């Protein structure tokens, strides 16, 4: 059984076969990896081989060295890191003489190149790497396939590496990237290569953007290519101007006049669709640049010195030749629409809207005209057009500017809810719902209220595409009616609002769109429900009756579903009654928070054994979520369902296997802790025997981890002294878990390490007050934990010294240190004060626009004052 | 299946946020 034998067998659409050549390859790898991958990549380095062979051994060698997930990845790296440097350095050279050897397209050794080189490059193992690739893309003698399977790799290694670990060859791989691209190359499949591969290298290229003559180059270069005679290859440089307005704001003063607005204003007219969307994203990009730096100016304002950064205005100033060019790219609607679909049309419309509240009021003048010349063309086309354009600019200009427009357009937009065309319906049904969130006293007044609800009420019975919008109108024009209840001259709960009249003739309408032919269009069931959801969460006090007996109406229906099972067959008739089910759990949760306490004890018995009945996997996730929500009515009187739902409770978190639920069982012990208090002690040593489990099982998403952590606060909170049982095992995983470092460079793991980050917070905040009991009496078993102070407070210290945070972050670290004052007191001023970084993340919090960053900022503030100013 | 999750949260952190403040 020759290699290149097994390697074929893996395109067999043959299971059995499929899976021996598997089990074949996976014995040779665990059996002795290093002379495996030299095999595989002698295999992949003989042009004589198949391709099928050559395709199969890169990638035998590929999944050996990296995976799409991050921490497998970095396992992947060490045991490769791990291996005889002579084994490895075998590998890396087949692989690199591959280059430019391989018929297929799309380059396996490119690939191979790039998983070897992250495993590497962060170690400064592979010094030959980057000068062999520019040499190879920068002699003149080099074939197309040469240089472009050798740009590939660069585009590879630049996209999977942290920029940081390539900015000191930034000059080299540069040198290779311009040189691609140049006007004089031959080959356009070379200067795709390298312009894909320009992209991804743009963030460690900032040494270079700093000299003068190294960005006049690179810009050139770029414009340069954006006239190049090949399609793609001047979408992709266009995909370059818009990144580097993006990372380079400040050095475009420069270039914007010169070229940049010529390039990008020219690209929005192209007839070409992928052009047309570069230059329409390339003024998106600045609008959101120019917010953010105008936000910024607030920022310091308010807090005293100057902006850094400062805004050049180019949206305003482009704003009178941007206008005409939208408006008009939005006429280029079409019959067969999709709504996943992002052209320009839809384009141009998110465009419109960031320049309005980019530049507000400004651009009302260079609008409007667009919109009464075209709002009864007879072209559904136009009319739609403008319908768009006036909802596109209802945020940002003036309100009390706008008032009047509103209030005379109301004529037309009402009318517009009965125009012919679907699409100018679609619109109208959108625009009202904006109308009732940026300026609803245009709507909520007594001559437009009433012929408006009587259209959207009819509007529930149009086509999807349209009931779909009407459902998300009624859903603001309810939470507008209901936002201007209450004020007065108090702070209390409104009473009987606008819509209090028609309440429930519009319940009883969504209960009706509600029940129409399913696999519609537009998700209008779950528009209708998420409506209906929306308008009982918004109702007044006066509304509670119909309230009460919608709530009758969503437990009867999901009864009526129950027994449903009879039909329950092929997949498309099973999946709706799953989403049905799915839709009105979700909407029990709704109207559960909205009734009395008594109508839940009147009812709980009825929605345990439904829900119970239901615990597919994603009707699972809700019914626990909707269990939850009961939980949290019910209080303490849950307990009495604690010994017949213990068993299901305990199958959501054994599972893990679908996260999902298992998350919103990690979520319910956490719900039961606040109902049951104490009275959870004598379910805790399973819960916890479990959730320990879980932790230590490498098999369960990452995404559960911090849940479960978070969850170990809850209960010692509940739980209190009984809680030293495990404080060992609990201190010595919140010790790990508080070490874990990701790489700085992923987004998604970023964020994961924050929420983490917060959970270890929050679980060490739960110990400490759950020690400490709730009164005026610190207890002594708060001394168990005191020897861990110095980590938690040095850990916080980390934190602060972190650019990432999170408001989030800073605000569970602030309530921690107030926790730790007032459970040990006076010294922890000194630990705090010998850790300067906390002092800032203190001021951080304070100036947060988070409430609760700033409260707990705020109030751990006062807190370490008290040790200050105490015996 | 986005809010139902996501928004089903907000509210829940808020839980242990009140109670963390009116016991603090």
């Amino acid at each position: 059984m020759e290699l290149i034998t097994i390697l074929e067998k893996t395109v067999s659409p043959d299971r059995l076969e499929l899976e021996a050549a598997q089990k074949f390859l996976e014995r040779a790898a665990v059996e002795n990896l290093p002379t495996f991958l030299v095999e595989l990549s002698r295999v992949l380095a003989n042009p004589g081989n198949s391709q099928v062979a050559r395709v199969a051994a890169g990638l035998q060698i590929k999944n050996s060295l990296t995976s799409k997930d991050p921490d497998i990845k970095a396992q992947y790296q060490q045991r490769w890191l791990a291996i005889d440097a002579n084994a490895r350095r075998e590998v890396k050279n087949y692989v690199l003489h591959t280059l430019g050897t391989e018929t297929y397209r799309p380059s396996s050794a490119s690939q191979c190149v790039a998983g070897i080189a992250c495993a590497e490059i962060p170690v400064n193992q592979w010094p030959e790497l980057i000068p062999q690739l520019v040499a190879n893309v920068t002699n003149p003698n080099s074939t197309e396939h040469m240089k472009e399977s050798t740009l590939e790799a660069i585009g590879y290694i630049c996209q999977d590496i942290d920029p940081e670990q390539l900015q000191d060859k930034s000059n080299e791989i540069l040198t290779a990237i311009i040189q691609g691209m140049r006007k004089e190359e031959p080959s356009n499949n070379v200067k795709l290569a390298a312009t894909n591969a320009l992209l991804n290298s743009l963030e460690f290229t900032k040494a270079n953007f700093d000299k003068e003559s190294e960005r006049h180059f690179i810009m050139q270069v770029v414009c340069e290519a954006t006239q190049c005679p090949d399609t793609r290859v001047r979408v992709a440089a266009l995909q370059n101007l818009v990144k580097i307005m993006s990372l380079y704001y400040q050095y475009m003063e420069t270039y914007m006049g010169p070229a940049l607005f010529a390039i990008t204003i020219e690209a929005m007219k192209s007839d070409i669709d992928e052009v047309a969307l570069q230059g329409i994203e390339f003024w998106s990009n600045v609008c959101d640049e120019e917010m953010d730096l105008a936000i910024e100016a607030s920022e310091a304002a308010e807090q005293g010195r100057p902006p850094e950064h400062t805004s050049k205005f180019y949206a305003k100033g482009a704003l009178q030749y941007l206008v005409p060019i939208l408006t008009q790219t939005l006429t280029k609607q079409d019959e067969n629409d999709d709504d996943d679909d992002w052209n320009p049309c839809k384009a141009a419309g998110v465009c419109l809207m960031l320049l309005a509240t980019c530049c507000e009021d400004d651009i009302v003048p260079h609008v409007l005209p667009f919109i009464k010349e075209h709002i009864k063309n007879p072209d559904w086309r136009y009319r739609d057009a403008a319908v768009m354009a006036f909802g596109c600019i209802l945020e940002g200009p003036e309100p009390s500017q706008l008032k009047p427009l509103v209030i005379q357009a109301m004529p037309t937009l009402i009318e517009l809810m009965k125009d012919p065309s679907v699409v100018v319906r679609d619109t109208a049904a959108w625009t009202v719902g904006r109308i009732c969130e940026l300026l609803p006293e245009a709507a909520i007044n007594d001559v437009y209220l009433a012929p408006l609800l009587q259209c959207l009420i009819e509007g529930l019975s149009a086509e999807p595409r349209v009931a779909s919008n009407v459902c998300w109108a009624f859903s603001s024009l309810a939470e507008a009616a209901y936002e201007a209840a209450d004020v007065a001259d108090d702070q209390e709960e409104p009473a009987t609002y606008c819509l209090s009249s028609s309440f429930e003739l519009i319940v009883q309408k969504l209960l009706e769109t509600t029940d129409r032919p399913d696999g519609h269009q537009n998700n209008l069931r779950s528009s209708a429900y998420e409506s209906l959801m929306e308008i009982v969460k918004n109702s007044a006090k006066d509304c509670y009756p119909a309230v009460q007996k919608t709530t009758l109406v969503i437990m009867e229906r999901l009864q009526q579903v129950l027994q449903m099972e009879s039909h329950i067959q092929s997949t498309s008739d099973r999946i709706q009654f799953n989403d049905l089910q799915s839709l009105l759990c979700a909407t029990l949760q709704n109207v559960l928070r909205k009734v009395q306490h008594q109508d839940a004890l009147q009812i709980s018995d009825v929605v345990m054994a439904s829900l119970l009945r239901m615990f597919s996997g994603g009707v699972q996730e809700d019914a626990l979520m909707a269990v939850s929500t009961l939980v949290e009515v019910l209080g303490g009187e849950f307990l009495k369902y604690m010994e017949a739902f213990k068993p299901f409770l305990g199958i959501g978190l054994k599972n893990y296997a679908e996260y999902q639920v298992c998350l919103a069982a990690v979520g319910l012990v956490g719900d039961l802790c606040r109902a049951l208090q104490s009275n959870i002690i004598p379910f805790c040593d399973e819960v916890m025997q479990l959730l320990l489990e879980n932790l230590g099982n490498e098999n369960v998403h990452r995404s559960v981890k911090p849940q479960i952590l978070s969850v170990f606060g809850d209960i010692a909170l509940a739980i209190g002294g009984e809680f030293k049982k495990y404080l060992e095992v609990v201190l010595n995983t919140l010790q790990q878990a508080s070490q874990a470092q990701v790489d700085k460079s992923d987004y998604d793991m970023v964020d994961y390490l924050n929420e983490l980050r917060e959970s270890c917070l929050e679980a060490y905040t739960g110990i400490v007050q759950g020690l400490k009991g709730d009164q005026e009496n610190v207890h002594p078993d708060v001394m168990l934990v005191q020897p861990r102070v110095e980590f938690i407070l040095s850990f916080i210290d980390h934190i602060a010294g972190d650019e990432d945070h999170t408001d989030g972050v800073v605000a569970c670290a602030a309530g921690l240190i107030g926790d730790l004052c007032t459970a040990f007191g006076k010294d922890v001023l000194k630990l705090v004060e010998a850790r300067p970084m906390i002092h800032e993340l203190l001021t951080e919090g304070r100036r947060s626009k988070t409430n609760k960053a700033k409260t707990l900022a705020r109030w751990a503030t006062k807190e370490l004052r008290k040790l200050k100013n105490q015996a | 299946r986005r809010r139902r999750i996501e928004v089903n949260v907000e509210l829940r952190k808020a839980k242990k946020d009140d109670q963390m403040l009116k016991r603090r």
